[PDB]
């Protein structure tokens, strides 16, 4: 389920439809369980939602035309890949994710006014 | 809005204030039994008290649960009131009244 | 009393079951006057019910 | 001017009882408290009770609860104090007056605003 | 499953998990006294023996 | 008994300044707003000059002044004449329905 964790980048590029598989079940007892099994659905809803805003409705590493403002790494491809690691990449680069998806959105929505005109 | 939920059978109390004027709204102001809602465009400050100090017994009732109930009073009793400010009533009154002769 | 007009609290006193067992006490309490009607089917004003 | 008159003086055995009144003139007798108070000799002041004359409801300090009695004749404008189990301490003093105004929705019963006081009725027990 | 490079913080006093624990059995704890006989007449006087 | 402690006696000359002071308690003196102050001397039953902390009766001693802080009361007395010379007194509301007195004190003029 999650044995790609502390590998690199590239080496859980692959692989990732494991992750993306196992993230709904469960069966039925009242007070506490039913609240446990509506927010299996509403975060595999939500998640799949930010990822179909993008125009990224296909689950693949799916790739963006919004520039890299270096502010918000100024590192390079050469120490990233070989050694480092999603928790540890992602611990610096959350410090920016708000402000980038609005950007995709946007970015999706000039592509599709490009795509209608016929 | 934030909506207070105080309860009250002729008066408003505690409620937010109307928007630009004294405004009169009825289902058929022209009916009898439609209740008219009156919204005030200023607050009329009302305050209210029971000056009799009392103080509250602990009686027993069956097993394990209490009941409360008033017990000596030690002040020396009086009456239980409500005042308003004449001056700010009155001139609320006919400015209701203005409001009412728009639609009579 | 003699003189003046003012709200009063009607002194009441009852036979309630005490708080250890089923046995019983006697004792008192303050009502205000619209919590307790008059019962009796007879002439008689020394015996109160609550509006319940 | 408004005052009030006193009785002159008394003598008692311990263990007897003892009444004392207090006539008030020169405003109407019905609107204010009647606050009593003692005087031991070259002794601090000790305050007894208070009563309103329009009802009953007299209240007093836990040294002679149960043990002063207290009512007020409205026929003659005249407070009577009645002090029922003496004992040898007990001789001093006793003061009658008037206390704040009987307000109907205000509570100045306890108020220490007393401005009128009787003669002083020297009790003696012995 | 056994990760191969990861580390954690871990942290026992102030886990969650009890918190709801102590919750969850106090609840299930509940419901079997629901349906049960209530006593409480129980509660009369008790005359016992002087056994020696 | 009375919360409201008081010292025993002072003295003064003509001319100059002397403040009275009783102190109560938490309940009494610095919970309400109504302490008191009382004179007499002897032969006559006692008289008020201040009633609700600091406001006078009819007539007697623009002179006299005082207020309270904490559970402590004061009266102030300055010019200090001959006819001050009377046993004064500290008063106040007890809570409950009880008005409370202190033990008093001799002021020694002149
Ligand atoms: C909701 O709203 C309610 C209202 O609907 C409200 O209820 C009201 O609250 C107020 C505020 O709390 C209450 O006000 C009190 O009123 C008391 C009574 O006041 C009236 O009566 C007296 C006496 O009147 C007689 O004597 C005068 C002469 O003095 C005559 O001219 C009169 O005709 C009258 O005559 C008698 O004989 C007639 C014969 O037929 C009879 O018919 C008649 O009935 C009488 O028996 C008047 O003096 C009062 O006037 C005062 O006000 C005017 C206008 O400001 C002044 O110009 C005037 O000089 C007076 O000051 C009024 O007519 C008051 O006693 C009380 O004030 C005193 O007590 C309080 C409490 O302790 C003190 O804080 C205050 O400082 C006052 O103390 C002085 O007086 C008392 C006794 O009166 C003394 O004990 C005290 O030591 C002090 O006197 C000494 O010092 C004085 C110098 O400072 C000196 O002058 C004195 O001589 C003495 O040395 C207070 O004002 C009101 O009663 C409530 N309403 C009712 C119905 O009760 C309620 O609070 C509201 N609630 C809320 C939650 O908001
Ligand atoms: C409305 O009614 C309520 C009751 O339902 C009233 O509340 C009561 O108010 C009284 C005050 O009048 C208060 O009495 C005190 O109770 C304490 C016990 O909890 C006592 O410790 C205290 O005694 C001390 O103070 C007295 C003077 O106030 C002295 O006479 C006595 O000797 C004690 O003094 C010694 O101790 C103190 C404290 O250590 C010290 O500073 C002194 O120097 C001295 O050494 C009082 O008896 C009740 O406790 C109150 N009850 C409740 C339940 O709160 C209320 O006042 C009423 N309000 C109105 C407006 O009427
Ligand atoms: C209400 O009435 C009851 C009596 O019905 C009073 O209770 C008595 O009070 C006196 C005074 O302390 C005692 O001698 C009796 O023992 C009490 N009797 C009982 C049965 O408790 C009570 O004091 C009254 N209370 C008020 C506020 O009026």
């Amino acid at each position: 389920f999650l044995g790609a964790a502390g590998s690199t980048m590239g080496a859980a590029s692959m692989t990732l439809t494991v992750q993306a598989r196992n993230l709904l079940s469960g069966t039925v007892w009242g007070i506490k369980q039913l609240q446990a099994r509506v927010l299996a659905v509403e975060r595999y809803l939500r998640d799949q939602q930010l990822l179909g805003i993008w125009g990224c409705s296909g689950k693949l590493i799916c790739c963006t035309n919004v520039p890299w403002n270096s502010s918000w790494s100024n590192r390079n491809l050469s120490e990233i890949w070989d050694n480092m690691t999603w928790l540890q990449w992602d611990k610096e680069i959350s410090n920016y994710t708000q402000i980038i998806y609005g950007l995709l959105e946007e970015s999706q929505n000039q592509q599709e006014k490009n795509e209608q005109d016929l | 809005h934030g909506i207070r939920p105080v309860v009250s059978t002729q008066l408003l109390l505690n409620g937010s204030l109307a928007e630009k004027e004294i405004v009169i709204r009825s289902e058929n102001l022209t009916n009898n039994a439609k209740i008219i809602i009156v919204h005030l465009h200023t607050p009329v400050e009302i305050v209210c008290t029971r000056p009799n100090n009392n103080t509250r017994k602990s009686v027993r009732i069956g097993p394990g649960q209490t009941f409360y109930a008033t017990g000596d009073i030690i002040g020396d009793i009086k009456q239980a009131h409500c005042n308003i400010s004449e001056e700010k009533w009155n001139d609320t009154l006919q400015k209701v009244g203005i409001e009412l002769q728009k639609h009579f | 009393v003699k003189n003046g007009t003012v709200e009063e609290m009607k002194n009441c006193s009852f036979n309630t079951t005490t708080e250890i067992r089923d046995k019983e006490k006697k004792e008192y309490a303050l009502f205000y006057k619209p919590d307790i009607v008059p019962l009796s089917e007879t002439n008689n004003t020394s015996e109160y019910r609550l509006i319940n | 001017q408004v005052q009030l008159v006193q009785s002159g003086a008394e003598v008692k055995k311990p263990g007897a009882s003892v009444k004392v009144s207090c006539k008030a003139s020169g405003y109407t007798f019905t609107d204010y408290y009647i606050h009593w108070v003692r005087q031991a000799p070259g002794q601090g002041l000790e305050w007894m009770a208070w009563i309103n004359p329009t009802t009953g409801r007299t209240n007093s300090a836990r040294k002679f609860q149960g043990r002063v009695t207290m009512t007020r004749d409205t026929s003659i404008s005249t407070a009577y104090m009645e002090l029922r189990r003496l004992r040898s301490d007990d001789t001093a003093v006793y003061y009658c007056a008037r206390g704040g105004w009987i307000g109907l929705y205000v509570d100045y019963s306890g108020y220490p605003n007393f401005d009128s006081w009787g003669q002083g009725t020297l009790v003696t027990v012995s | 499953l056994v990760l191969g490079n990861v580390t954690e913080n871990f942290n026992m006093w102030k886990n969650d998990m009890v918190d709801q624990m102590h919750e969850d059995i106090i609840s299930l704890w509940d419901q079997s006294l629901k349906p049960c006989v209530k006593l409480t007449p129980l509660c009369v006087t008790l005359i016992c023996s002087n056994a020696t | 008994q009375s919360a409201l402690t008081q010292p025993a006696s002072v003295s003064g000359s003509p001319g100059q300044s002397i403040t009275i002071s009783c102190t109560g308690t938490s309940y009494d003196v610095g919970s309400y707003n109504l302490v008191s102050w009382y004179q007499q001397h002897p032969g006559k039953a006692p008289k008020l000059m201040i009633y609700e902390v600091s406001k006078w009766p009819s007539g007697v001693s623009n002179r006299f002044s005082g207020s309270k802080s904490g559970n402590t009361a004061s009266l102030t007395i300055s010019g200090l004449q001959a006819e001050d010379e009377a046993d004064y007194y500290c008063c106040s509301y007890a809570g409950s329905s009880t008005v409370i007195f202190g033990g008093g004190t001799k002021l020694t003029v002149l």
